[PDB]
């Protein structure tokens, strides 16, 4: 029941990183060094190149929680910024008012 | 010259709330809460 | 007339382990509104009077963080609106108070905090040298 | 030509609450904020997840008491508590109004894990701060 | 209408011993300003609007003075003035060319004339431009005429205080000294200076021609001194913090010439603060506005 | 929570991988988030996955356990 | 670079305060300032970043099934759905697309 | 036609003049009108007008009232809880006399905040702060200790400040604190043979 | 009845009155019988302590609190009584 198909998608690929995290966590830590001999580098290059593609976390977007606005969020408040208008006007988030000065 | 250090006071988790509801009756005026 | 015969009390029990010596409580306590924290501060110092706590007062700087969105859904990217979230302080020191009473302030004044108003409570802990450091073990 | 929850003059008869009639420069200025919490003060967090949950309460407190809202919620948080208060109108029997305040409390603590308490101020009609 | 009014006032008097009660305090003494601050800190209000806080005054000053109809049962109205429309403003008018006559028969730098809003609220009448020009016109007729103390009196009722704007300590030593603060820009400087001295200053315990390298800088050190001749009479410690070279040499201007003030004589104080030594500068930055490249600067017009 | 190289036991007492355990256990040590149970868990799991390679590593001569 | 003495004190220092007792380089430093956090995904604004839709829009509709939740953008919703099949918009059976 | 219900007058009116406030407001409660007997009112007046009554006024159900925490409320509290405290050692009558017999500071911080969830990462956070002086230490023991601590000991005031914030819970880096203490000192105590490289 | 009322008042013995109808029940009889048999000042600061506050009065109840005010011939309070009825 997610906005779009867009945020399904999304929610997705965070559940798999979400699942995946450890693994990769594991696999990158025996990559991202130069201790190790080069082979068992190379062998782990190759292991998490096999993963899931959806489990990387970098093709996590931060979409908007409401909208599914790719752009314009504000992390702290994780709503596209038409929407944090939208309740901030109408005085429904504490403390933010306008700004003059 | 000896510096002395007072014994730990406990209660219960509720002890505080108890203490101060001893300190307010019952509302004549209100219908019960 | 309809007042209690009898008031039933709650139970301090005296424990044998020593209490806790606190140097400083320094309760910081942050809102978006100076009335409320003036009004907090009042209520605190009051308590603290009757309680026999030694308590000082002061206002750290406040921090006033502002930032920027597009004011059109499209284009009009020249035209702006600027919000910003306004944060009040008040620290309260508190010297040299035991821990039990260090505890039961801390309750009195946090089950009354109003709602808008975090507060962070900095514990001193007054501590002996262990054991092992009084003499060196070699 | 500035749009933004603003009630704009049609003919002058239009009656307005007093937080329909200020515009949002005047937030602070001269209304407070419909909810108080300590999620977006200095260095505090999960001001997300508590600007859902008041998103939610509205528009679950709208939908569970149909046309009964005077005026908009009010949402203070104090520790893990939830005080939702409400003005609403004299329409439906105090009967109706007690069951519906039990169980908005009841499934609201179910459903966000907090003492959720429900104050109501009844009015007998929605009061006019001005016409437009 | 008056008798809510009245219920308002009996309602007033009420609230007032209940709250005399909830703050623990003599309801017979307790003052108007000992309600406002039981309401301060019962009802707690961050709101910036003064007139937006919650208040409980009393009716007379809650409700407007503007009262109900001017006219009783029988419906005659109370003043004769009332089909002016304009009955306290004629009245008054009235009340001044009476005055003005009587005069005729018998025969400016602490204080302005109160804007045409305050006269509104004075009368609870609206007026207009032309109005409040001739109210003024004959009132400075009245105080232009051999005005007695009654009208003198008439006068300051409409009179409002223009808004026009030192110590001397001693060291463990003895050594008499004054202390003085000033701003300038985002710099702020307290200075020390003792009434005998050989011309030796100190800025945060380094002399000044090695803290301030620029001449521009010793020259505005050099300004207060020299303006009142007393180069190489006083001897001078002052700390400034913030800002640049520029702001922290006019902030240390500014409180040399403040604490200065405490040894020269008062034409000399006077004859400082019209050369401009004593003015705390307004002129600071100006923030940048959005969607420009500055605070004035605007973005480069496309070219069309 | 911190002094985790009583779990480096089952790891070579020296060679290139037991600096690269040791780099692992103090990243461990310096993490708050994790309950001791999972990061045993990581070090467990680097042990089955070096076990499951010692051909790799016995052939650059790093032995292994 | 420090003298032996100064290089050994920082070592037993380094042992004392949990560090790497034996010298290591950035790139595999990398590997310390990995653990030593939750990972990206790991972390609570990530896999937690959306407010479970389906739990919200299921209770709502299943409440204003109940009757006790009225959702007057669904009875919106509803009256033109009737409204536009009383005119003929009705979607198909699937696998049965007007276009061949 | 069904009857249709009038409300009551508020109970403010059967309220006394001199009753017991507290008693009306023992807890946090929001505010209601036919509760308060006070004719307070809110919001910014229109033109010739005056401010809303309190009956349905939102910014007054706004406003976190502290009518549950009157004077008189206070001092009543404060007297039911004064049975709970517990005297301050007369003795250590200065920070002084505290430094001379416990020479050990720990600083912890607890943070309280609106919401379901109580925790909060900061919290566990320790401060252990020692003067060296109130230590017993030699001249070669300061010496290495300093060089060992590099940072955390500021000469200026020779405070040695420890701060541990690696353990989840902040017992655990109490523990750790302490523990490095004991370590410090120890070693700080200890003579190495490459000290001579000195 | 007051040496019940106050053995129920000390202590938590107000838990043991029992549920809403024993309750009623129980203040009903009270309130009669201070009625009844006390002077009308006391009687009048009963009836404000306990009502609303403890129970709703029933129409026999007010009946005899009428009673005993024609007795004391305050009839003065009769008004307000019939309000209170209201």
């Amino acid at each position: 029941h997610y906005v779009d198909w867009r945020m399904w998608r999304d929610v997705k690929r965070r559940k798999m990183a979400y699942e995946y995290a450890d693994e990769r966590l594991r696999i990158n830590s025996l990559r991202k060094n130069t201790i190790l001999p080069k082979i068992l580098q190379d062998v782990a290059d190759e292991e998490i190149a096999a993963l899931p593609r959806d489990s990387c976390p970098v093709r996590i977007r931060n979409r908007c929680v409401m909208t599914s606005r790719p752009r314009g969020v504000k992390r702290r408040w994780r709503l596209s910024r038409i929407v944090f208008r939208h309740l901030a006007d109408h005085g429904q988030l504490s403390g933010i008012q306008r700004a003059t000065w | 010259e000896e510096v002395v250090i007072p014994k730990k006071k406990t209660w219960d988790k509720v002890a505080v709330l108890q203490a101060l509801a001893s300190t307010v009756n019952r509302d004549t005026t209100a219908v019960p809460y | 007339v309809d007042v209690p015969k009898d008031l039933t009390k709650p139970v301090v029990t005296i424990s044998d382990e020593p209490d806790i010596l606190y140097k400083r409580l320094s309760v910081l306590v942050k809102g978006h509104d100076k009335a409320v924290l003036d009004s907090y501060e009042y209520f605190a110092v009051l308590a603290a009077k009757e309680l026999g706590i030694s308590i000082k007062v002061h206002e750290p700087p406040r921090k006033i963080e502002r930032f920027t969105l597009l004011q059109s859904v499209h284009i009009y990217k020249k035209h702006r609106v600027q919000y910003e979230m306004r944060t009040l302080y008040r620290c309260l020191e508190l010297e040299h108070l035991t821990g039990s009473t260090a505890d039961v302030y801390l309750e009195y004044i946090q089950r009354n905090l109003p709602e808008g108003v975090a507060m962070e409570v900095t514990k001193t802990q007054l501590e002996q040298l262990p054991e092992h450091i009084k003499e060196p073990i070699w | 030509k500035n749009r933004a929850a603003r009630v704009r003059v049609s003919k002058g008869d239009k009656p307005v609450t007093y937080e329909e009639a200020h515009a949002p420069h005047y937030i602070a200025h001269r209304k407070g904020w419909l909810s108080l919490h300590t999620g977006n003060l200095d260095g505090e967090d999960h001001a997300a997840e508590r600007t859902v949950e008041d998103v939610f309460l509205r528009k679950f407190m709208w939908g569970t008491f149909p046309g009964c809202l005077a005026d908009q919620l009010v949402l203070k948080r104090r520790g893990n508590q939830l005080e939702i208060c409400a003005v609403v109108l004299r329409q439906l029997s105090p009967h109706k109004y007690y069951f519906l305040v039990g169980y908005s409390e009841t499934l609201l603590s179910y459903f966000y894990k907090c003492p959720v308490r429900l104050h109501l101020q009844t009015v007998p009609s929605k009061v006019v701060y001005k016409y437009l | 209408t008056e008798d809510f009014i009245k219920k308002q006032i009996e309602e007033f008097n009420i609230g007032k011993r209940h709250l005399a009660n909830m703050m623990g305090e003599d309801p017979e003494t307790f003052t108007q300003e000992d309600i406002d601050r039981a309401i301060a800190y019962l009802f707690p209000s961050g709101l910036f609007e003064k007139r937006a806080r919650p208040v409980m005054k009393h009716p007379e000053q809650i409700f407007p003075r503007q009262r109900a109809i001017q006219w009783g049962e029988d419906g005659r109205p109370f003043h004769y003035l009332f089909y002016t429309g304009k009955q306290s403003y004629y009245s008054l008018m009235h009340d001044v060319y009476g005055m003005l006559l009587n005069l005729e028969k018998h025969q400016v730098i602490g204080s302005r004339w109160l804007i045409k809003e305050e006269l509104e609220e004075m009368l609870v009448e609206k007026l207009s431009d032309l109005d409040y020009m001739q109210f003024i016109r004959l009132l400075e007729k009245l105080l232009t005429s051999q005005c007695g103390a009654a009208e003198e009196e008439f006068v300051q009722r409409f009179r409002r205080s223009v808004t026009l704007e030192e110590p001397v300590q001693y060291d463990e030593q003895g050594m008499a000294f004054s202390k003085s603060e000033g701003k300038r820009k985002t710099a702020k400087a307290e200075a020390i200076v003792y009434k005998h001295g050989s011309g030796r200053i100190k800025v945060n315990g380094i002399d000044y021609q090695l803290y301030f390298p620029i001449t521009q800088d010793r020259e505005q050190l050099m300004f207060p001194f020299h303006f009142v001749d007393r180069l190489g009479k006083h001897d001078v410690t002052c700390t400034v913090s913030g800002g640049g070279r520029s702001a922290q040499a006019g902030a240390i201007r500014l409180a040399m010439a403040k604490a200065l003030c405490s040894f020269v004589t008062e034409d000399e104080v006077e004859w400082m603060r019209q050369a401009g030594l004593l003015t705390t500068d307004p002129r600071v930055r100006e923030r940048k506005k959005p969607g420009q490249e500055g605070a004035r600067r605007k973005f480069t017009w496309k070219k069309r | 929570h911190i002094f985790l190289e009583k779990h480096l036991e089952s790891f070579p007492k020296q060679g290139p991988i037991r600096h690269f355990m040791e780099l692992v256990t103090c990243g461990l040590s310096k993490n708050p988030y994790l309950s001791v149970k999972q990061k045993v868990e990581h070090i467990e799991w680097f042990r089955n996955y070096f076990n499951e390679k010692k051909d790799i590593l016995k052939e650059s001569n790093i032995q292994f356990n | 670079s420090l003298s032996e003495y100064a290089f050994r004190m920082s070592r037993l220092s380094a042992r004392l305060f949990g560090e790497v007792t034996r010298p290591t380089n950035s790139k595999s430093m990398k590997v310390v300032k990995l653990f030593s956090e939750l990972p990206l995904a790991k972390k609570k604004e990530t896999y937690d970043w959306y407010p479970n839709h389906h739990t919200y829009a299921e209770l709502m509709q299943t409440l204003r099934f109940l009757g006790l939740y009225r959702d007057e953008h669904q009875d919106f919703m509803d009256e033109q759905k009737r409204l536009k099949k009383l005119r003929g918009k009705e979607k198909p059976k699937k696998g049965e697309g007007k276009r061949a | 036609r069904p009857p249709r219900r009038k409300a009551l007058p508020p109970r403010t009116e059967k309220m006394a003049v001199d009753q017991d406030w507290p008693s009306v407001y023992p807890v946090a409660a929001p505010f209601k009108p036919s509760a308060v007997p006070l004719p307070v009112r809110m919001g910014y007046p229109v033109k010739k007008g005056v401010p809303m009554a309190k009956e349905g006024n939102l910014e007054l159900l706004k406003i976190p009232n502290f009518l549950h925490l009157t004077p008189v409320a206070i001092k009543k509290h404060c007297e039911a809880l004064k049975d709970f405290c517990t005297e301050w050692p007369a003795a250590l009558d200065s920070d002084e006399k505290c430094e001379k017999h416990f020479p050990i500071e720990i600083d912890s911080t607890d943070y309280v905040s609106s919401g379901p969830s109580v925790r909060n990462p900061r919290a566990r956070v320790v401060v252990l702060r020692v003067k060296l002086s109130s230590l017993n230490l030699d001249d070669h023991a300061k010496k290495k200790l300093i060089k060992l601590v590099g940072e955390r000991y500021c000469k200026t005031t020779d405070v040695l400040t420890i701060k541990t914030d690696r353990c989840p819970l902040r017992r655990q880096n109490y523990d750790y604190a302490v523990y490095l203490l004991t370590v410090l000192y120890h070693e700080s105590w200890n003579t190495e043979e490459w000290e001579k490289s000195k | 009845a007051y040496q019940v009322h106050g053995l129920l008042k000390t202590g938590d013995n107000w838990k043991f009155i029992g549920p809403d109808q024993h309750r009623n029940f129980y203040y009903s009889k009270f309130f009669d019988l201070i009625c009844l048999m006390e002077q009308i000042d006391v009687t009048l600061k009963w009836y404000e302590d306990l009502i609303p506050s403890a129970y709703f009065p029933h129409s026999q109840t007010m009946i005899h609190l009428l009673q005993a005010l024609d007795v004391a011939n305050r009839l003065e309070v009769i008004p307000k009584i019939w309000k209170d009825s209201k």
